[PDB]
C-alpha cells in the first residue's frame, strides 16, 4: 500500500547509525585460514558486520515490513543477508569495469583485487560476482530503481521456510512484482522482456549466495548459531537511520 | 492484448504434447528411477526448438546443470495435497518411507516444503512446460555461447509472458503470476546445490552412484 | 650487539596477536567526514589500529628495544609509526603497480583506488606514496633485508625530541647504519651510491607522513592525546607475535 | 681508500670558498634579515656546478623548497653550546626575545633543539657545505626533471662520501658518519613543514609577510 519503488529510493539515501557491532562473522578460534591472514580476514569480518547492521536497519524501515510477526522478520532477514550482501557488492562494483575485471568493490574506497581472490582460492565466486552480476547489469544498464525494488523482492521471500505468515509475506512481494513491472512499462518503455531480463539476476545472485556460504563455513568464518539472535536484538535497539 | 502469434500458439502445443509422454536396496531402487526420468528430461530437452542451434559442449552444459533442479520440479508436479506427499505413481522410490531406509530422510521435509509451495501457485501443464524450457536454457557457468543461449532462452520467457497476458486480459496481476513463476528459477537453485552436496556426501561415505549420475552430477 | 638485519628479518616473519584493539585512529563525534562515508573511512581506522598495534608488538622484541628506558620506547613508536604504516603500505603496494599507478594496498587482501584517494580530497599524498616511495623503491630494486633495516633506522631516531636517553638511542641507529652498509657492499656490491640511494627514501617518507597528519587532524581521525597511553600499555599487555 | 679525485677536490675547495663569502616592530626585523640570508642562499645555489643543466622552472621548484630548510641550517650553524642559543652575530633577531616580542616565541624550543642536535654532529665546513648543497638537489615535488636533479644530486653525494671515507681511512665508521649526515634531510624536512604552517598561520591572522617571502614560500 506504501510500498512503493520511490519510499525504497529515498530509504536508500538515510545512513545507519554508528553500527552497534555484532558478529556475524568472525574470524574464531581454530580457524583453518593462516596466521599471517587472520588480521585481513578479520577486518573484512568487520566490514561485512558492518554492512549487515545497516542492512537489518534497511528492511525494519521498510514500509509494513515491521507490521510483520517478529518471527517472520527476523527469518527473512536471516535468509537473505548473504544474497544482498554480494548484490550490494555487485551494484558497488561496477564503477570498476573495464582480461577479465580485477576489482571488486567491499565498500566506499574499499577494493578487493581479483589476485588477492585468487591467492584466497576463490577466484571463481570472485568472477561469477563481476560477470554475472556486476557486468551484466551494466550491459542491461539497470538503474537504482530497479536496483531497490529487486532489493526489496530478495528480501521479502515467501518461500522461507519457517515463516509462521507466508500469506503477508506473499502480499509485499506481489507488491513489489506489481510495481517493478510498473517502472519498466511506464519508462523503460521501449525495452520488451525488461521484467524478466532483471529478475533473471535473482537465481544468479543465489548460486553464488550458496557458494559463498561453501567458503565461509569451510573457513568458519560465519556464526550460524547466533545470527538469528542477532538479527532478533538488531531490530530492536539498533537506531534508525539519518 | 497482443495474442499469441501462431508461432507461438504451435509452440505451447509442441510442449504440453510432449510433456505428458514424458511422465514417468532402498538406494538401489531411488537410483535407477532417477536415471529413467533423467533420460526422460535429456530427451525432452533435445527435442526442445533451439537446442540444436548450441553448441554440443554446450548441451551438456546446461544438460547436466538442468538435470537435478527439473528433476525437483518433476517431483513437486506430483504432490498430492490430500495426502500431503508425492504421488510419483509411487513406485515407493520418492516416499518417506524409502528416503528413510535408504538412509537420507532429512531431504524429506525440504523437498515437500518445496513441493507445498510450488502447489500452491496453481500452474498450468502450459506455465510448468514454459517453465521447465525456461530452467534448461538458463545461464549456467561455463557456456561457450551464452549469448546465444539467452536468445533461445528469450523466446520461451516471452511466450510465457504473452500467455499469462492473454490468460489474464492484460491484468495487472500478469507480472504478479510472471514474477512467482521465474522466482521457482531461484528456488531451484538452492535444491540443486543441496542435490549436489548429497553426492560429496556419497562421496566421502563412498556410496554407489551409477556412473550414469556419477558422470552427470560429477565427482571431481 | 644482537641487532642484526638477519635477525630483523626473521621477526618480520612473526605474526601479531589478534591485535588487543587500541583506538589510535577514530571517527569520533561531531565529525566533518560526511554521513554516508563514516562506516567505511571508520573500518579504515579499524584497520589502522591493527596495524599500529602489530607495530608496537615489533618494535618490542627488537634487539636491545626493550632495554632502552620506557619513557623512550614510548616517545620512539609514538613519533615513527605513522611514517612506519605508510613505509609499509609502500613497500605492499609495489606488487600492484604498472596513467600513474591505480592501487594502494592498505593490507593483504584490500587496495586503496585512486578515485577513492581522489573523491576523499587526497589525490596528491595518494600520489607521492605510490611514487617517492613504491615505484621509486622498484626502480631501486630495494629488497627485504634493506626493508627491514630501513623500518629500524626509521624506528630509532634519536632525534626524537624528550627522549631521556639519546645516547643510547643513538647506538642502536648507528649499529643499524653499520648493518645496512655492511649488507650493501657485501650483496649489492657492484651498486654504488647505494646506502645514500636507500636512505634518501627517509626525508620523502617523513614529507609524506607530515601531510597524511595535516589530513587525519583535519578531519579529526587522531586521539593524539591518547597515543602515548595506548602504546605505554600496549607494550606491557599485548601478547608476543607466532 | 678511493682518493678523491682533483675533480672532486677542486669541488669542495669552491664550496667552502663561496660558503664564507655567504655567511651573514620585531618581526619587522626577522623577515628583513631572512630575506637577505634568504638570497645569500640562492646565490649559493645559482652558483652550484649543475643548476645550470636544469630548467628554469626546476630552479624556481628547489630554490623554493630548499629556502626554508637551508635556513634551519645557517641558523642552527651558528649556536653555541657555551651560552646555549643562536649567536647569530645576533641582529637580536633570531634570539628567544625577539622571537617573543614578535610572538613567534613557541617555535624556539623546536629549533633549539635541532640547534643542539645538529652541533652533536660535529661537522666539517666540507660537510656542512656538501649538505647544503645535497639539500638543494633533492627530489622535490613538481619537477620536470626529477632524473636529472638526481643526476646533480648524486654528484655531492658520492663527494660527501668519498671524504668521510679518506676522512677516516676506510673506517666501519664511515657509514655511520655519513649515515646521520642524510639522516638531517629528514629532519630538516619537519622544520619545513613547521616554516610552512607559520606562514598559513599569519594568512588566517592577516601578517605582513614582504612580498620576497610572500612568493618564496607560497600563499594560496
Ligand atoms: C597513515 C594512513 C594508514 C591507514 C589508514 C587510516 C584511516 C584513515 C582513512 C584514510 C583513507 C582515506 C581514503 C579512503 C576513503 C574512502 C572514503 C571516501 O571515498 O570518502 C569520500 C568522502 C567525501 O567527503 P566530502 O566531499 O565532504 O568531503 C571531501 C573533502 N576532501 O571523503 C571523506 O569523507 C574524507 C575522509 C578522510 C580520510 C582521511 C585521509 C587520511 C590520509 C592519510 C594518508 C594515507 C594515504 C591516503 C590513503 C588513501
Ligand atoms: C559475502 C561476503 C561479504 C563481505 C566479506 C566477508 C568477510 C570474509 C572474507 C572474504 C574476503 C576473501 C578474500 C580476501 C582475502 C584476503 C586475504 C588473503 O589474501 O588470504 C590468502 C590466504 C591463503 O591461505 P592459504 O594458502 O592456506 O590457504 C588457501 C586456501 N584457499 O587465504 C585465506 O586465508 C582464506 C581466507 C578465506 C576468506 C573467505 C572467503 C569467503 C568468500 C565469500 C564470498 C564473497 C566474494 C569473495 C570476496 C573476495
Ligand atoms: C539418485 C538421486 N535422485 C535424486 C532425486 C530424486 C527425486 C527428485 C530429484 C532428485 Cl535430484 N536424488 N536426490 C535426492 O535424493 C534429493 C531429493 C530432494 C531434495 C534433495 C536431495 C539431495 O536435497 C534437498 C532438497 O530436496 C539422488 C541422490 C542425490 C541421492
Ligand atoms: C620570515 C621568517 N624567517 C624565518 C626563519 C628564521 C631563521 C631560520 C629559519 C627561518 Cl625559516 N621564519 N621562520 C621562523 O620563524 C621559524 C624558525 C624556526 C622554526 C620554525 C619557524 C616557523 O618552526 C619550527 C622549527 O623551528 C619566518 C616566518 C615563518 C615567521
Amino acid at each position: 500500500q506504501e510500498l512503493s519503488i520511490e519510499r525504497l529510493l529515498e530509504m536508500e539515501s538515510l545512513v545507519a547509525d554508528p553500527s552497534e557491532e555484532f558478529q556475524f562473522l568472525r574470524v574464531g578460534p581454530d580457524s583453518n585460514v593462516p596466521p599471517k591472514f587472520r588480521a585481513p580476514v578479520s577486518s573484512l569480518c568487520q566490514i561485512g558486520n558492518k554492512q549487515i547492521a545497516a542492512l537489518v536497519v534497511w528492511a525494519r524501515d521498510i514500509p509494513h515490513f515491521s507490521q510483520l510477526e517478529m518471527e517472520d522478520q527476523i527469518l527473512l532477514i536471516k535468509g537473505s543477508w548473504n544474497e544482498l550482501l554480494l548484490f550490494a557488492i555487485a551494484w558497488r562494483s561496477m564503477e570498476f569495469l573495464t582480461s577479465p575485471p580485477q576489482l571488486m568493490c567491499l565498500m566506499p574506497g574499499m577494493t578487493l583485487h581479483r589476485n588477492s581472490a585468487l591467492q584466497a582460492g576463490v577466484g571463481q565466486i570472485f568472477d561469477r560476482v563481476l560477470s554475472e552480476l556486476s557486468l551484466k547489469m551494466r550491459t542491461l544498464r539497470v538503474d537504482q530503481a530497479e536496483y531497490v525494488a529487486l532489493k526489496a523482492i530478495i528480501l521479502l521471500n515467501p518461500d522461507v521456510k519457517g515463516l509462521k505468515n507466508r500469506q503477508e509475506v506473499e502480499v509485499l512481494r506481489e507488491k513489489m512484482f506489481l510495481c517493478l513491472d510498473e517502472y519498466c512499462r511506464r519508462s523503460r518503455s521501449s525495452e520488451e522482456g525488461r521484467f524478466a531480463a532483471l529478475l533473471l539476476r535473482l537465481p544468479a545472485l543465489r548460486s553464488i549466495s550458496l557458494k559463498s556460504f561453501e567458503h565461509l563455513f569451510f573457513f568458519h568464518l560465519v556464526a550460524d548459531t547466533s545470527i538469528a539472535g542477532y538479527i532478533r536484538d538488531a531490530l530492536r535497539n539498533h537506531a534508525p537511520p539519518i | 492484448v497482443p495474442p499469441l502469434t501462431a508461432n507461438q500458439k504451435s509452440l505451447i502445443a509442441r510442449l504440453v504434447y510432449y510433456q505428458e509422454g514424458y511422465e514417468q536396496m532402498p538406494f538401489r531402487q531411488i537410483t535407477e528411477m532417477t536415471i529413467l526420468t533423467v533420460q526422460l528430461i535429456v530427451e525432452f530437452a533435445k527435442g526442445l526448438p533451439g537446442f540444436s542451434k548450441i553448441s554440443q559442449s554446450d548441451q551438456i552444459t546446461l544438460l547436466k546443470a538442468c538435470s537435478s533442479e527439473v528433476m525437483m520440479l518433476r517431483v513437486a508436479r506430483r504432490y498430492d495435497a490430500a495426502t500431503d506427499s508425492v504421488l510419483f505413481a509411487n513406485n515407493q522410490a520418492y516416499t518417506r518411507d524409502n528416503y528413510r531406509k535408504a538412509g537420507m530422510a532429512y531431504v524429506i521435509e525440504d523437498l515437500l516444503h518445496f513441493c507445498r509451495c510450488m502447489y500452491s501457485m496453481m500452474m498450468d501443464n502450459v506455465h510448468y512446460a514454459l517453465l521447465t524450457a525456461i530452467v534448461i536454457f538458463s545461464d549456467r557457468p561455463g557456456l561457450e555461447q551464452p549469448s546465444l543461449v539467452e536468445e533461445i532462452q528469450r523466446y520461451y520467457l516471452n511466450t510465457l509472458r504473452v500467455y499469462i497476458l492473454n490468460q489474464n486480459s492484460a491484468s495487472p496481476r500478469s507480472a504478479v503470476i510472471f514474477g512467482k513463476i521465474l522466482g521457482i528459477l531461484t528456488e531451484i537453485r538452492t535444491l540443486g546445490m543441496q542435490n549436489s552436496n548429497m553426492c560429496i556426501s556419497l562421496k566421502l561415505k563412498n556410496r554407489k552412484l551409477p556412473p550414469f549420475l556419477e558422470e552427470i552430477w560429477d565427482v571431481a
